[PDB]
């Protein structure tokens, strides 16, 4: 859990929501890729973003990711009630395993 | 594409547990199998993966001394579909090993992210008690 | 590898082997038919390449845009998650359409190149 | 929107140039009976290759339209480009120069061989 | 001139006539006639396939990246091009011809890998 995320991010429906993920510069994000998951409690997770730049197959266009040397982030356009779940970032390389961060919760205002 | 896991089981400390993961609807040998664990005090953690094709394994140091992975030989259904199963055994269980265990299908062949999970089983619970 | 050795590999992985696969009284009558048949198939493929302007190359880029109705898959989904055998099924109803579009584009390209030369 | 095979035959030469691929394709595709079918298959191959043999020699292979370095002779035709391209079918044109077709072909072949000889020499000097 | 009229000429002089021989490579008893017609086609295509493999298709003269091995011949270019016929030349390297052909094919394979990048 060397990667850290804000405990929560809030916004109104239809609002853009952005989730940051950061860590030690040896971990994030040089020579590393970030994947982003939805992980509702009591249920299997769904993967939204690969390589911190691309939507996974079956994923709606409202989701996108951005990358920088110091940090990476997930942005959710058009926030909907269905998106009010726990999210996790993960660092990975082609030669190493997944390292999950602390995670965050998205909250809908209203 | 679907994965099915062994149901929840109660264990005594120091006991080993084996969890099966039956698969269907896709070629078993074409994708990595990822074992993922979730514990309330730790969150999700990667336990490692095994290739069904080569038998090659990549485990975190945390699990290298405790976890053994193996797979069944695939049985074909169509030229592009097969069935089979993955198994994992955890030795010397501790109370810290309690949590939900998931089996997941690898994303793709020949990519930069081949072993990342894409499809997940529902997952099942492991409990440890005196 | 060898002839068709890449068939189970992904489409992207297979691209390295195209060079390898680019290659290749009663009984006497059957051999004559066999010889003619082998020639017809060789020339059939070369006929299309010559028309497309792709002749002499294993890989030939064209000016025809991809239509998403032929496939909605991303490049990573196609090149790294599929065999050529699987891909051939997905576009089986569009293959002839694509071929005609390549041919039309080639004729327009050459017409334009002729006109550029006429102006010099 | 295609006119179909030979649909351009009645068109002007300039218009016909749009449809060259229609004609180029299907040159190969379109017991007593058994031998006749075999002869038909061999003949179609010889026909196709005959034209390709000339194109490969001319350096025109792989192209639908191939410009050359051989000058037009007014004795072959005295017509202006508009008189040819906008006022004639290819059928009419072939008849007009039917006696010069082989003469032109030999001149193209000679020019190609000299061109390649010169290209080699230019590379040898580098 | 004429078909093979250059055969006794120097290799350099002969090169002016390559098109003369390049053309006319094409053009019960019904079976016998077909076998000959197919044979003429197969030989024509055999040579064309080699040119396609070598990357020389469509060219009468084709330069390659394969270096000349002096063991195949130690003769100077002036001695070869102006003091020999092609008939004599083929005899001198008749035992190395298949080796040279394989080397050209290998060189093209390396070139194709580079063009892909
Ligand atoms: C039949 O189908 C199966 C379906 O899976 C095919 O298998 C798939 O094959 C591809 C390769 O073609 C694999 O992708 C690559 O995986 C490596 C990581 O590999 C892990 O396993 C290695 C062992 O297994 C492989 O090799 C054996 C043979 O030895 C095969 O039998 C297997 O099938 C596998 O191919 C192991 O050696 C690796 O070690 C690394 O990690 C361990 C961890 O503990 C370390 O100790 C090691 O030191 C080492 O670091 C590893 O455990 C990835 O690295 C590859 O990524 C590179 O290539 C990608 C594609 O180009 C690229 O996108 C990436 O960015 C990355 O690029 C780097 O490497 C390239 C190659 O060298 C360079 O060109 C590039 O410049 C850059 O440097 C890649 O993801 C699939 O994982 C594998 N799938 C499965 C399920 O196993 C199989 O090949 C088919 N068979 C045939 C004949 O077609
Ligand atoms: C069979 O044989 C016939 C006869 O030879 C071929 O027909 C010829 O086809 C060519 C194709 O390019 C024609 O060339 C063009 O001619 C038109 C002439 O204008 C006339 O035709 C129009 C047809 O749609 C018509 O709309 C015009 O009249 C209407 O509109 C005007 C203007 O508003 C109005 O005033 C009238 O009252 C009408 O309402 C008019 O009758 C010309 O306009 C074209 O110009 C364009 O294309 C050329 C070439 O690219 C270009 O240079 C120009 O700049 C412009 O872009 C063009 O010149 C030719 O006229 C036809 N000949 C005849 C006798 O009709 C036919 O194609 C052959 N068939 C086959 C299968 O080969
Ligand atoms: C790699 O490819 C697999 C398989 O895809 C199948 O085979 C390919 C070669 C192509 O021919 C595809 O057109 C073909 O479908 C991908 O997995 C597939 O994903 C889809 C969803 O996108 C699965 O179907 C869904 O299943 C869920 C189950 O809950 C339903 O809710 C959905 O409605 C839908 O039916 C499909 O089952 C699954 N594989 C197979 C064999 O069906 C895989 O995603 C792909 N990898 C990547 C990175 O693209
Ligand atoms: C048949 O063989 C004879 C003898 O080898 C060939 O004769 C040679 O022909 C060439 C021209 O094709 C002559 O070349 C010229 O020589 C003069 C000097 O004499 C030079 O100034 C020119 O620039 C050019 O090089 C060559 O001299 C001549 N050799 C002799 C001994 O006379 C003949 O050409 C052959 N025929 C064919 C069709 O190959
Ligand atoms: C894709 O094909 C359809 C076929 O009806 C066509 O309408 C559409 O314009 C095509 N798209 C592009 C970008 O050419
Ligand atoms: C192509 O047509 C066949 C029926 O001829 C159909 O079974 C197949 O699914 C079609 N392919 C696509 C991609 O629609
Ligand atoms: C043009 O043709 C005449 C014969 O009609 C010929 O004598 C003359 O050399 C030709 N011109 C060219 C440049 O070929
Ligand atoms: C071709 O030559 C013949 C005489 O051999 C002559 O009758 C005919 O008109 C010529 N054709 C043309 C198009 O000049």
């Amino acid at each position: 859990s060397v990667l850290t995320q804000s405990a929560s991010v809030s916004g109104s429906l239809g609002q853009s929501v952005t989730i940051s993920c950061t860590g030690p510069n040896s971990v994030c994000c040089s020579h590393k890729s970030i994947s982003w998951y939805q992980w509702p409690p009591g249920r299997a997770p769904t993967l939204i973003i690969y390589e911190d730049n691309e939507r996974a197959p079956g994923i709606s266009p409202r989701f996108s990711g951005y990358k920088s040397y110091w940090s990476a982030y997930l942005t959710i356009s058009d926030l909907r009630p269905e998106d009010e779940t726990t999210y996790y970032c993960c660092s990975y390389t082609h030669n190493s395993g997944c390292v999950f961060g602390t995670g965050t919760k998205v909250s809908v205002l209203g | 594409g679907q994965l099915v896991q062994s149901g929840a089981e109660l264990k005594k400390p120091g006991a080993s547990v084996k969890i099966s993961c039956k698969t269907s609807g896709y070629r078993f040998n074409f994708y990595h199998i990822n074992w993922i664990r979730q514990t309330a005090g730790r969150g999700p953690e990667w336990m490692g993966w095994i290739s069904p094709y080569s038998g090659d394994k990549n485990l975190a140091p945390a699990f290298q001394d405790r976890v053994i992975m193996t797979t069944d030989t695939e049985v074909p259904v169509t030229s592009f579909t097969s069935t089979g199963a993955a198994y994992m055994e955890i030795r010397n269980l501790k109370f810290d090993d309690t949590g939900t265990y998931f089996c997941a299908k690898g994303l793709l062949r020949d990519g930069s992210s081949t072993w990342l999970p894409y499809l997940w089983g529902q997952g099942t619970l492991l409990t440890v008690s005196s | 590898l060898g002839f068709l050795g890449a068939a189970g590999s992904t489409m992207g992985a297979a691209s390295i082997t195209l060079t390898v696969q680019a290659r290749q009284t009663h009984w006497g009558i059957k051999q004559l038919q066999a010889r003619v048949l082998a020639v017809e198939h060789y020339l059939r493929d070369q006929q299309l390449l010559g028309i497309w302007g792709c002749s002499g190359k294993l890989i030939c880029c064209t000016n025809v845009p991809w239509n998403s109705s032929w496939s909605n898959k991303s490049l990573d989904e196609i090149w790294n998650n599929m065999t050529w055998l699987q891909w051939d099924k997905e576009i089986n109803n569009y293959t002839q359409l694509i071929y005609r579009l390549i041919e039309e584009s080639q004729n327009q390209q050459e017409k334009n190149e002729k006109e550029l030369l006429e102006l010099d």
